[PDB]
């Protein structure tokens, strides 16, 4: 309870669990660290470890909003990247099987902010919040755990909306023929290098990407034993 | 053959007796023979004098029933020194080491002057034998005291081969002359000299008990007793001629023991009558002939394997009981006669002795099956059969050896009822010396006639029968018997015929103007139950009609009625063990559910008929691509669904059956996986669109599928048939397979093991799934009981929270092994027999070192050939080389459809696989300690729940047992299909999702079928968990820890046990009630 | 079949001329016939081996096999009037009454008095 | 009841 920060630098961020009848001061602890990366989409992010179950952005919007009020800090969270609670999105099967329509740890996520002014505000807030557990454990914030997204996940045996499905199939397809159509034109358009070499494309080829992969995937029988004078001498040698 | 031969040598040396004991015993009985010679002679005495002589002695004469009375015992008694000899296996030096122990047969020949020519009449010779033995025991006892050997020698009488007419003295050693460690017992057999009585007078057809009926049993006992050394001389000659005689003999002895065969008497009820002697004699009779042309079937140059094979082939094919019998000359080529005596007969013209008189007709038929069954394994070339033939005991449990077991409690059991005992009568005493002999046949004949074709083989066992009694008593004393009947109760064991075991009507003789003899006995036997009936074809026949029940088979009713009518109206017949197993199977909520037999698949066919109606509708529709085929792959299409399909019972997990819809090959399919899946959905939309318009009576809705990892675009169309059945449609495309292979090739090296797992699930659902349902359906018709046993096995797994991890297809493949590979047992013929065999297989299955591979073929093509068999074997060794401990893969189940062997058994956590075998081992151990009874079955089907670290209790808002189609109920689908979820159990999905998040830390299990294993209301389910040993203790804080943990130090964290419950609790919402940790 | 029903299938196909073909005839070179015959034999064997006799008959009624042959041989040479001309049943397994009843989708008598 | 201790080393085999 006196622990506020791990010496590797991960700040403990306790939470109060909900009150449920089957479970008659249990706490769940988050570990957080400032994340640094040259990548733009990963910039202005806060590395989070041991997230609550099914932690979407709306939850973090509640938590930061609760922190903002009690510390009168202006912090806005943009989006929570790399949240794969069940490991469903570890591999992009679409990317592997083709380049069209897809040009592309665990129990952790990256919490992106709107701007640097907000993330440092939250980090200053987070440290003070860590100090509360040692002194005044009562005021630790409560994890609501229930949101509109959570209800959708819970309702497993829910029929899909046919109206929604029809539109999704329509838009996804119509994009696709456009991408195939563009690809087939490029390959069979007399590709010529800067220095006058014409690429060879076979009929029915549809994508230049397929050509590259096909490349990556991919005299002794005509020799005579007895044709020259030295050969027959060699045969004569071994004969005797 | 070389592998088999070396196995034979390894077996022989293992069972070879240690030569040191032979000297040890040879030291003793050699000294024993001196004691016998010391015994003095004795004078003529009548029964009055010998009675007074033995009146005060501790010894009592073991007179054979009926005991000699003063009036009929005018003949006198005498004793003289015997012509001592040693006989048996020990004389031929053919014995092996037996942990239970062996017996050394010492023969004492009564001098011929003690007998008269007509002493084989009215038990004259036997009564002389009884006193000759009693006199020996008297003087032997005092001499034993004189030499001080009495301290460690125990003496007791007993019956030779459980023959009531031939009491014998048994000498055993308790813990220099002490031979207890040798594990031997000296038996004193008092035989007669050769040719004292004219053997022609002793023929089986003749009679020797005046009362005329023949006396095969009494004639044999006196005649065999007079022919002991002659057979020893016969066997000694054959041993010299062929060098491999003794090796063949022990092979037969080992084979006979495993099948529970012995030389002991069979008319009393116990299985036996072929022992080593009969096997040895028959082999000798074959070595000097055996063919109908009197040609030699065995040659003296044959090896041990060949000699054993010929006798097994001889027994299996040629009949010795009904049509044909074998004659030979011990002292002349053995010739097979076509005529039969209607009893097992191996006649010896030289001695006029039938060696198989101790054999009953019923037990003979069982061996011919066993001999024939092994002849098939012996001819098998693909699979080695040495262990099954010789190194597997099938007699340990009667339930595993026999399909059904009825124990009949006879009335007034300190003597049998006067009416019952009166049935014995004087006439059957002549035919059948003891009542146990008489009653065993009486049960067999009425039971055999009553059941008729419903059974293949029948065995009657007199439980609790003894064969040894103290020297102070004359006859065996049974606690229930009271010297009247040597048995507690009789048990009826049956091998039922699945094809006709459940026929509703017992057909009988056809109608005629004059009632034929066959018609008369049929009407007399069944009495009021007999009736004359007509059928659609127009035949008029005498038949009796029974009523099927879902709790017991028809055979239970027939035997109860048949035995009570003829045997005794007070008999109590009860087989509760089969009844409990029948009830454990869920009872469907269909009309007349209770009266349906467990072999009836009418419910499954009704689902198929509804599918056929939808099947026609789909083809006649017009689509951009024609429909190549519609292949049903649901559980109910292969008769494996735990609960039978019930109309509108949509709460059952197996309600929506999968169906693979395939279109014609086209080159226009999308080349990108997500586009391909959405292309498939577009076809389903049109199928739903046209189906909704043209056939409005069908209802339909769309549901997503996520079983294939990373393929999140799968959408399946659920069709609700008006008949009351649901079907799930998924589209298969030829481009689909190669797209997955493309992903594996393009995947980075470290991800390739992951992607192939995704492909492994896809083939298990689309490609391999079609093959499995095809083969299992066709095979199931030949194996009638396969569908109930596999359903009950799946029920057993669910109670113990294992089906959540064991995919269904693995469960069928394990449950079918007793059927496709019944050796050394028979094909299961009862639900009780089949289920226990599955547990026995799992208990003895060492999946780390032994692969399981099956020939999914109907009973004797598609049988695995030698090349294919070796190919799968090589696959297992490759896998175990990479996975020796078996962590990644546990069960290797392969067949023609799955030569790889990892298709249906991948992804099972090691604790679950060990738990499956661990439960099986306890179950077999439980049965061994406590016999199969009501309490044991309940313990089998009750789950412990104490091993699991924490246990979570869940209750559904509404009882789902009614909506699951289980009769302790909806009649239409909800108007709004969103209401379907209101009557579904989501805990199974919670466990699946919880497992993914806590794969690294926890293994959670739950009961998939809540309607069956959720109490009376089918509303209670339980989530049980296991903390891995690693995260159970404290660990250093790392980013890659991947677990919900609570700090104790700056770099020490422990599993946040309380928080995980809050996680588990809130999924349940109202569902979760109570927690146990 | 998978039911151990040995059967012999006969297939017949004809060559057709294209939409813009001007030559009177549409004969195929012997190489094309051998290639087409190889393709047809592969499909007939594949369908029969991976199916039951009851399933095989279910394939014959809609004539899906003919459409399968047409697509496979389309690149080799255009064809028309593709049919499964005949089916012979050479050998049959041991008779199974249980399977027969399942394909067709027992009865007590009436007392005569 | 039918209870067996959980084995993680496959020691039962
Ligand atoms: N069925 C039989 N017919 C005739 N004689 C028999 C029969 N069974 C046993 N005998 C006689 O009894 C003697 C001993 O029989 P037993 O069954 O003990 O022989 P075994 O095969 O040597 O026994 P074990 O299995 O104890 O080694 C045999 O040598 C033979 O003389
Ligand atoms: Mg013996």
């Amino acid at each position: 309870e006196d622990i506020s920060a791990m010496k590797n630098g991960f700040i403990v961020v306790p939470f109060k669990l909900p009150d449920h009848k089957a479970l008659p001061a249990s706490l769940h602890f988050m570990f957080a660290k400032r994340h640094q990366s040259s990548n733009s989409n990963e910039s202005d992010c806060l590395f989070l470890v041991n997230l609550p179950l099914l932690s979407n952005i709306e939850h973090m919007k509640k938590f930061v909003g609760q922190l903002c009020g009690k510390y009168d800090t202006v912090s806005h969270v943009e989006e929570l990247l790399y949240n794969d609670e069940f490991g469903l999105h570890e591999v992009d099967l679409s990317a592997l099987t083709s380049d069209l329509m897809s040009s592309t740890p665990r129990n952790t996520a990256l919490l992106k902010f709107v701007d640097a002014a907000s993330i440092n505000n939250c980090w200053n807030a987070l440290k003070k919040y860590s100090n509360l557990h040692a002194k005044h454990p009562n005021e630790l914030f409560e994890w609501t755990y229930t949101t509109p997204s959570f209800t959708t996940f819970v309702n497993f045996y829910k029929p899909l909306d046919i109206d929604y499905l029809k539109e999704d199939i329509h838009t996804h397809m119509a994009i696709f023929e456009q991408r195939e159509a563009q690809a087939q034109e490029d390959v069979q358009s007399s590709i010529v290098d800067e220095d006058g070499f014409t690429l060879v494309v076979g009929k029915n080829t549809k994508s230049l990407n397929s050509i590259r992969k096909k490349i990556l995937n991919k005299i002794d029988k005509k020799a005579k034993k007895d044709f020259y004078r030295f050969q027959v001498r060699e045969r004569k040698k071994q004969e005797i | 053959s070389n592998i088999f031969k070396l196995q034979i040598d390894e077996l022989l040396e293992q069972v070879k007796l240690k030569q040191k004991h032979v000297l040890k015993v040879e030291k003793f009985l050699h000294k024993l023979y001196d004691i016998l010679q010391e015994i003095p002679d004795w004078e003529e005495k009548s029964l009055a004098e010998v009675d007074s002589f033995f009146k005060n002695k501790i010894v009592s004469v073991p007179f054979v029933d009926p005991k000699p009375i003063p009036q009929n015992t005018n003949y006198k008694f005498n004793y003289k020194k015997p012509d001592i000899s040693l006989i048996g296996s020990f004389a031929l030096k053919a014995g092996i080491y037996q942990p239970n122990g062996s017996s050394i047969d010492t023969l004492l020949t009564m001098p011929k002057e003690l007998f008269e020519k007509k002493d084989f009449l009215n038990f004259r010779c036997l009564h002389k034998r009884s006193v000759y033995l009693a006199y020996l025991t008297h003087h032997l006892l005092i001499l034993l005291k004189k030499d001080k050997l009495d301290s460690f020698l125990q003496l007791e009488y007993s019956y030779f081969d459980n023959d009531p007419l031939l009491p014998i003295l048994r000498i055993s050693c308790s813990k220099d002359y002490n031979f207890y460690k040798t594990r031997f017992s000296i038996n004193l057999l008092i035989g007669f000299p050769y040719k004292v009585f004219e053997p022609k007078k002793l023929l089986p057809n003749r009679n020797c008990i005046r009362i005329l009926p023949a006396t095969p049993l009494y004639n044999f006992s006196v005649l065999s007793s007079s022919t002991h050394e002659n057979y020893l001389k016969y066997l000694y000659k054959t041993k010299k001629q062929t060098e491999s005689f003794v090796e063949a003999t022990v092979l037969g002895r080992l084979w006979l023991q495993q099948r529970g065969f012995s030389s002991n008497m069979s008319h009393s009820g116990s299985l036996g009558g072929f022992g080593t002697f009969e096997f040895t004699i028959l082999m000798a009779a074959l070595l000097n002939g055996g063919g109908i042309n009197s040609n030699k079937i065995l040659l003296h140059g044959f090896s041990s394997y060949q000699l054993f094979k010929g006798v097994i082939k001889y027994l299996a094919t040629m009949d010795l009981c009904h049509d044909g019998h074998l004659q030979f000359h011990s002292n002349p080529a053995s010739k097979y006669i076509d005529e039969g005596f209607q009893t097992p007969t191996l006649f010896d013209k030289s001695t006029k002795v039938n060696i198989l008189t101790k054999m009953t007709v019923s037990s003979y038929q069982i061996l011919k099956e066993y001999a024939g069954e092994t002849l098939r394994m012996l001819n098998n070339v693909v699979q080695d059969q040495f262990s099954n033939i010789f190194l597997t005991n099938i007699s340990r449990f009667d339930n595993l050896k026999y399909d059904l077991c009825y124990d009949v409690q006879l009335p007034l059991g300190n003597n049998l009822e006067t009416s019952l005992a009166a049935t014995f009568g004087s006439m059957e005493r002549v035919k059948f010396i003891t009542l146990e002999n008489f009653l065993a046949h009486k049960i067999t004949n009425v039971a055999r006639y009553a059941l008729g074709d419903r059974i293949k083989y029948i065995q009657i066992e007199m439980v609790g029968q003894k064969s040894d009694f103290p020297i102070t008593k004359r006859k065996v004393y049974s606690n229930t018997g009271g010297n009247h009947f040597n048995f507690d109760f009789v048990r009826v064991k049956l091998i039922v015929n699945p094809s006709e075991c459940d026929k509703l009507v017992t057909k009988g003789p056809a109608h005629s103007e004059t009632m034929s003899t066959e018609a008369a006995v049929f009407k007399n036997f069944w009495g009021i139950k007999s009736s004359l009936r007509r059928f659609k074809d127009g035949s008029i026949t005498h038949c009796c009609v029974w009523s099927t029940s879902s709790s017991e088979p028809i055979i239970s009713s027939i035997v109860n009625f048949a035995l009570q009518k003829h045997v005794s109206k007070k008999a109590q017949i009860s087989n509760e063990t089969i009844k409990k197993f029948h009830n454990f199977l869920p009872l469907p909520n269909l009309p007349s559910s209770a009266k349906t037999s467990v072999l009836n698949l009418s419910s499954f066919f009704n689902l198929k008929k509804s599918f056929d109606d939808l099947y026609k509708i789909i083809f006649q529709m017009k689509l951009p691509l024609s429909v190549k085929s519609i292949l049903p792959v649901g559980s109910a299409f292969r008769y494996t669904s735990l609960c039978q399909p019930v109309p509108f019972a949509y709460s059952d997990p197996d309600f929506f059956q999968d169906v693979i819809l395939e279109f014609e090959t086209s080159p226009k399919w999308p080349d990108e996986i997500t586009s391909l899946e959405k292309a498939k959905t577009a076809f389903l939309l049109k199928i739903q669109e046209e189906l909704s318009a043209n056939s409005s009576t069908y209802r339909s809705f769309f549901s997503r599928d996520e079983s294939i990892p990373y393929n999140l675009e799968i959408v399946t169309l659920n069709i609700l048939t008006p008949e009351g059945y649901g079907f799930k449609f998924r589209v298969l495309t030829e481009r689909d397979e190669i797209l997955y292979l493309r992903a594996i090739a393009n995947a980075r090296n470290e991800l390739k093991p992951e992607l192939e797992a995704t492909f492994l699930k896809f083939t298990a659902k689309y490609l391999a799934s079609v093959r499995h349902t095809r083969t299992l359906e066709n095979i199931s018709h030949s194996y009638q009981f396969y569908s109930p046993v596999v359903r009950l096995f799946k029920r057993w797994l669910d109670t113990h929270l294992l089906l959540g991890h064991i995919t269904d297809e693995l469960a069928e493949l394990i449950a079918i092994k007793p059927f496709v590979d019944p050796a050394p047992y028979f094909i299961p013929g009862s639900l009780e027999n089949g289920f226990l065999k599955v547990l026995k297989f799992i208990s003895q299955w060492n999946w780390k070192d032994d692969p399981l591979i099956l020939d999914l073929v109907k009973p004797e093509s598609e049988r695995l050939t030698l090349a294919q068999y070796k190919g799968i074997q090589m696959n297992f060794t490759n896998l175990r080389n990479s996975d020796p401990n078996g962590t990644h893969l546990q069960f290797f189940v392969a067949s023609k459809n799955d030569p790889s062997g990892i298709l249906y058994s991948s992804g099972i956590p090691l604790p679950i696989a060990t738990r499956l075998t661990a439960l099986a081992k306890v179950a077999v151990n439980l049965l061994q300690t406590h016999g199969l009874n009501q309490q044991t079955i309940n313990l089998l089907f009750t789950p412990g729940l104490k091993d699991y670290d924490f246990v979570v209790d869940l209750r559904t808002p509404i009882g789902l047992k009614s909506s699951c189609g289980i009769l302790s109920a909806p009649s239409n689908f909800p108007e709004n299909l969103n209401d379907l979820s209101e009557k579904m159990d989501p805990t199974y999905q919670l466990v699946k999702y919880l497992n993914l998040k806590y794969k690294n830390s926890l293994i959670l299990s739950s009961r998939k079928y809540i309607g069956v294993n959720g109490g009376e209301k089918g509303d209670k389910n339980v989530i049980t968990g296991l903390i891995k040993p690693l995260f159970k203790g404290a660990h250093k804080f790392r980013v890659n820890l991947d677990c919900n943990v609570k700090p104790v130090d700056d770099e020490n964290v422990i599993l946040n046990k309380e928080a995980i419950f809050h996680e588990i609790a809130a999924f349940g919402n109202d569902m979760v009630i109570n927690f146990e940790t | 079949t998978s039911d151990d029903y040995v059967l012999r299938i006969f297939a017949i196909a004809f060559t057709r001329k294209q939409a813009n073909q001007v030559k009177r005839h549409s004969y195929a070179q012997s190489s094309h016939i051998r290639a087409i015959r190889k393709v047809i034999s592969e499909i007939l064997t594949k369908e029969v081996q991976g199916s039951t006799l009851a399933q095989l008959t279910s394939k014959l009624i809609p004539e899906v096999i003919n459409k399968e042959i047409e697509n496979a041989t389309k690149d080799i040479f255009p064809l028309q009037n593709i049919h499964v001309r005949k089916v012979k049943l050479l050998k049959q397994p041991k008779f199974d009454v249980g399977a027969l009843m399942a394909l067709h989708g027992e009865e007590k008598g009436k007392k005569v008095t | 009841s039918l209870s067996a201790g959980f084995d993680w080393t496959a020691s039962i085999l």
